[PDB]
RNA sequence: UAAGAUAUCAGAGGAAAGUCCUCUGAUCAAACAUGCGCUUCCAAUAGUAGAAGGACGUUAAGCAUUUAUCAUUGAACUAGUUCAUUGAAGUCAUUGAUGCAAACUCCUUGGUCACACACGGCGCGGAAGGCGUGUUUGCUGACGUUCCAUUCCCUUGUUUCAAUCAUUGGUUAACUGAUUUUUGGGGCCCUUUGUUUCUUCUGCCUGGAGAAGUUUGACACCAAAUAUUGGUGUUAGGGGAGCUGGGGCCUUUCAAAAUUUUGGAAGGUCUUGGUAGGAACGGGUGGAUCUUAUAAUUUUUGAUUUAU
């Protein structure tokens, strides 16, 4: 699935979040796993009633993510190529 | 199976760690660095060739533009335009890498310069740069009087090459 | 058995999907997915009026009704017509299927018979 | 702090935040028209950006964002509603419009090269230090 | 386990298990009461059911009541044939 | 499927938000594939810092269906 | 009874095209809402202040032109002197209009109320116009 | 407005500017680019549109105008759990004929790369 | 994460029960063609317009509203109010936020096509669907292995008229129609903005030109470290011949049925599509889908209708 494979393409670039509690985190994304859970580094965190703070390191259960906003130059990374021609694999 | 489509190659021995040895491998990094450098310029270099919609001109405007004289156009040669596009492309590369940092040069011997401009050792960024000397301990005991044959004059203001001959020819006072 | 395999045979029927919100969706049904992702065509999604002397209706669903871009400005009552609405399965509470069709032809699952006929 | 002689790097922040953020691209021309009249240390980095726009203007409607429809026709005599064969006409408009930039680059450069050569060259210390520091 | 093994297990839990209340209600033509997590109850006869507790019903009579500042009304809505998603239900009783 | 990699976090003081409003700070010992987590010397944070704050227990284990965020307030 | 020139040809559906024709004439009229349209039979009003019915063919002879019938002949002229030969413009083009040489077809239904032979006459000539 | 193909699933309508609804009553309107088994989707230049609490009395049953407060967020990856339904807004910038043309030239160009890579790997 | 599978149904056949496999029907699906008096849409020049969508633009400190901490201790005070001190947290904003409305400016989109200025269709397209027949196929695509494959010409401002030149046909050297070469005149376009944006090289506004080349290739561009290696992209459009598919129509020949209808073969005419790859076979091959592990915290078998 491409939605998740894209998120790995965005390691070490600034991203946003929006947790289903209604917060908004935006800092550099260090790790991601296959369940769409992320570790952000050097973030700015906006509580649902507007209050903003800064925290150095944060982890979020992937289940609570509502969307992620990624840098706009990955819109043409090669996940999105329709007709791709892979070579013949090496024999195991 | 698994493969990295920047390199276009399949992994020989599939484990998790062989992936991570390929994902932060020197060959693979140079590809993905180079892949996005090509997609960067291609959105700019392939400029939007717009589609024209020609309207049937009026009887009125066709008479008012006929009395108006035809202006001369200028077309360069093929050899000429291949050079002038080599120049103008290399000029826009320069305006990327200007980064006018005179202001760092001005506060060099100030009392908090280690703590704000060195940037390995701020608070905001400082913990992040230590992962990837002029230390924070510096106080205003060392170098008490800046002018003791130490300081360099301020580098003069830059100027355009094209219009380098608009400058007044003589200075008002006699410099040394 | 999967009773979602019953819905797949109910294709090109008039139907009312009725959602968890309280939003009813009257339309022409197309391919239902294995996770019950029903996909309709000539639709008309509305909210009923719980009368009771102006009890406030579902506040979230009224927003989601106008946002669809189907609600016409001079809709006096709360309705919204459009073509093609793809609906994520989990939101379906009920599906009011029509009176005409016979269940007895359709509730005979083929994989149910193909397990007994094979043994 | 806009006219500060070393303000060059302040505006480069402000122009970075217009391009990045805003959609219209009429503020970016509006602001950059100011920086062209101020004697900054690094002014030539702002004339280079103006001249990279003027060249990339590709339709006569895009000269309205520079200056008004009237002041084009009066001071320079170029018209936007000129329907005809535009190519050479817009190639003339640029040459006529680029000129009065160059006359402004003659104005400011006199004011900068005065202030640099007389005053700013000599002043070696621009910061506080302390009550025990002594100036030359 | 094998694919044939689960077919035996499914026939057991429908026949000799908690869902035997629904299965014995389908066969014997006995009407049920169901309570959805909507807080409104439907009095119906079952025609099929399934693993997930979803079920096709026939001659459905829903009974939904609402309140707004201690003012009550009891609304009744009749439907001919209905298909009920299975997560909505919390308690199925079998009428005497 | 995969275990969440909080290997760098363990033995540091950690604030985390339980469901909506409750915030629980403690020293993180162990974790599992569901993100159910266990920590030593817990303390439930509130609006008044010393007043409404009360300690929970010596060892407490949290279910991972109520973690929202988990910030590491140390190095 | 009235006759227009150089109206936009392109909106091909009649119910849709008369929407645009009603829209430019009277802004904030009945039909800027889009549920339903009235349809009076051959032998009710569309919009207030004179309008009753519009009529548009697809024929190569009656291309951009369109007949338009009002309630009465004085109100038909009252519309022409509402603008008083100051050329208003539908979609893009300034309309030139005059009084129709032929009478209003549903106006004859109003006039004779104040007509089978006319319907006999139409069949006969159109068969001969076919010849 | 736009008439979608009467049997067109979510796989077909790539590049169609969609109109996706979440559970909270917020709508993301943008060009679709991927999807998934559990229906999380990647929009390209989406805009979230929300009806604020103050405007919401205006939608209660009586031309209505609604001040919809929207904010740009380019290239998102939504989550499946949250989506409530989808609706189609616009059709793609390129034609139906032209989307076949760009496929066959790219299908030709992709095959040329492999044979030029295989013979550059074979001898060297 | 794994295993399994590649439309369903029914009939006849091969190795009493079932499985495996094969041709015959029905239904289902996809791709491709191809039709429907099918449906909807495709913008002034006889004019300085206008339609859809925007502006994260201006007017604008518009106008109209409502908002700016809590606890502890003392003084005065009416019988709540102000002042000062001690602690707790504290998005920024008050030129704000919330509601109301207008005007102006500017951005992206398209057939700004052909014929006509003429008292409720059947011009040539393109876009978007719906509906119907036919063929192929029964998940789809690379890759290898044996085989079948096997072309050209002109043009890259365009159109129109005139002059002459050449070629071909009609008729009694002459006339007429079609086509091509050189000049001249008129019309429109040149934003093609890197002055044709298929490459390269020469070159231009008193001109629209000349040379070379076209896919195991060539060209452009980007990245380096001290020429090389690694990456992205371009290789186009228009017309004609040929060659071949699909569609309607006509005449002929044939078979069945009661002069006609149904099917098959050939020739003619109109229309439309293709024109360099295709078939078989093979794999510890790729991706899609489907079923089951999977209704047990990370998506789909319910904690968002704020409810007692």
């Amino acid at each position: 699935g491409i939605p998740v494979k894209l998120l790995n393409e965005a390691q070490g670039h600034i991203v946003s979040l929006e947790l289903t509690t209604g917060a908004t985190y935006r800092g550099k994304l260090v790790e991601s796993e296959d369940s769409m859970n992320v570790q952000l580094r050097d973030v700015i965190a906006t509580e649902p009633q507007g209050a903003v703070t800064h925290m150095d390191q944060i982890f979020v259960r992937g289940s609570q993510i509502k969307f992620i906003v990624v840098p706009d130059l990955l819109k043409n990374a090669p996940l999105f190529k329709k007709n791709s021609s892979r070579p013949m694999p090496p024999i195991r | 199976r698994y493969y990295c489509e920047y390199c276009h190659s399949y992994l020989t021995h599939d484990t998790l760690s062989v992936r991570k040895s390929h994902l932060v491998g020197k060959n693979h990094l140079r590809i993905t660095a180079d892949y996005y450098r090509n997609k960067a310029r291609d959105i700019i270099n392939k400029h939007n060739h717009k589609r024209r919609h020609i309207g049937k001109r009026g009887r009125k405007e066709r008479e008012n533009s006929s009395q108006n004289e035809t202006l001369k156009v200028t077309c360069l040669s093929n050899k000429e335009k291949r050079h002038i596009m080599h120049v103008k492309k290399m000029n826009q590369k320069e305006l990327a890498q200007t980064s006018i940092d005179t202001l760092k040069l001005l506060y060099d011997g100030s009392p908090g310069y280690s703590k704000v401009f060195v940037d390995a050792n701020r608070f905001d960024i400082g913990d992040l740069v230590k992962a990837s000397s002029r230390s924070r301990d510096e106080t205003c005991e060392s170098n008490p009087f800046p002018r003791l044959n130490n300081p360099k004059k301020l580098e003069p203001p830059k100027i355009l090459s094209q219009w380098s001959n608009t400058i007044p020819k003589t200075s008002i006072f006699y410099s040394v | 058995m999967k009773l979602v395999n019953f819905l797949k045979k109910l294709r090109n029927e008039q139907v009312t999907i009725e959602l968890k919100n309280g939003t009813t969706v009257w339309g022409t049904l197309q391919s239902v997915s294995p996770q019950m992702n029903a996909i309709l065509t000539d639709v008309k999604l509305t909210l009923p009026q719980p009368r009771l002397n102006k009890l406030n209706s579902n506040g979230i669903a009224m927003a989601s009704l106008y946002l669809t871009g189907g609600q016409q400005p001079t809709a006096s009552d709360n309705i919204a017509s459009l073509q093609y609405i793809n609906i994520r399965g989990n939101t379906i509470r009920q599906i009011i299927l029509p009176d005409s069709l016979n269940l007895d032809s359709l509730l005979v699952d083929q994989k149910q018979l193909n397990s007994l006929r094979r043994s | 702090v806009g006219l500060h002689f070393f303000s060059g790097e302040f505006w480069d922040l402000y122009l970075e935040q217009i391009s990045s953020r805003c959609t219209s691209s009429k503020k970016y021309w509006n602001v950059l028209r100011k920086i062209l009249e101020i004697p900054l240390h690094s002014f030539s980095k702002f004339y280079a950006l103006w001249l990279q726009r003027i060249d990339d203007i590709m339709d006569l409607k895009q000269l309205s964002q520079l200056t008004s429809k009237d002041e084009l026709l009066k001071k320079l005599k170029i018209d936007i509603n000129y329907s005809g064969r535009k190519g050479p006409y817009l190639q003339d408009a640029k040459k006529k419009l680029k000129k009065i930039t160059k006359e402004m680059y003659m104005v400011v450069q006199y004011q900068v090269l005065e202030i640099y050569s007389i005053f700013e060259s000599k002043i070696y210390i621009n910061y506080y230090t302390s009550p025990e520091t002594l100036v030359s | 386990l094998s694919r044939a093994e689960l077919e035996e297990l499914e026939e057991f839990e429908f026949k000799h298990g908690p869902m035997s209340l629904i299965n014995d209600a389908m066969v014997t033509r006995t009407p049920v009461i169901i309570s959805l997590r909507n807080n409104h109850k439907i009095i119906a006869r079952v025609k099929a059911f399934d693993r997930h507790c979803n079920m096709v019903l026939e001659n459905v009579k829903e009974l939904w009541t609402e309140k707004k500042g201690k003012n009550v009304i009891n609304r009744e809505r009749f439907i001919s044939k209905l298909f009920l998603r299975g997560d909505s239900v919390i308690v199925v009783l079998k009428t005497p | 499927v995969s275990t969440p990699e909080l290997k760098k976090y363990m033995d540091k003081k950690i604030l985390l938000n339980i469901n909506g409003s409750r915030k629980v700070a403690g020293i993180l010992r162990g974790y599992d594939i569901f993100l159910n987590v266990v920590l030593d010397d817990a303390m439930e944070i509130n609006g008044e810092d010393p007043a409404n704050n009360h300690q929970l227990g010596l060892q407490t284990v949290i279910r991972g269906n109520s973690i929202i965020s988990l910030e590491a307030l140390d190095a | 009874a009235l006759y227009f020139q150089n109206l936009p040809s392109r909106p091909a559906n009649k119910e849709n095209y008369t929407r645009l024709l009603l829209k430019h004439i009277n802004p904030n009229n009945k039909y800027a809402i889009n549920p339903s349209l009235p349809l009076p039979h051959n032998k009710l009003l569309d919009d207030q202040m004179g309008l009753l019915e519009v009529s548009i063919s697809r024929s190569s002879k009656m291309t951009n032109q369109a007949f338009l019938t009002f309630v009465t002949q004085e109100e038909a002229d009252r519309f022409l002197e509402k603008y008083t030969t100051t050329a208003l413009k539908v979609q893009g083009r300034k309309v030139r209009m005059g009084k129709a040489r032929t009478n209003s077809l549903l106006g004859l239904s109003i006039e004779m109320q104040k007509t089978y032979n006319l319907d006999i006459k139409k069949v006969l000539k159109a068969r001969k116009l076919k010849r | 407005k736009i008439q979608v193909a009467h049997s067109s699933r979510l796989a077909n309508l790539i590049d169609y500017k969609l109109r996706v609804l979440t559970q909270d009553g917020r709508v993301y309107i943008g060009q679709l680019m991927a999807f998934d088994k559990h229906m999380n989707l990647v929009l390209n230049e989406c805009i979230e549109e929300r009806v604020p609490k103050t405007q919401l009395d205006k939608l209660r049953p009586r031309t209505l105008n609604i001040k919809v407060e929207k904010r740009v967020l380019g290239l998102t990856i939504l989550r499946g759990e949250q989506i409530l339904s989808t609706v189609v807004e616009d059709k793609p910038l390129l034609s139906k004929k032209e989307r076949l043309v760009r496929d066959k030239k790219e299908k030709k160009q992709a095959q040329k790369q492999t044979k030029l890579r295989k013979e550059k790997e074979k001898k060297p």
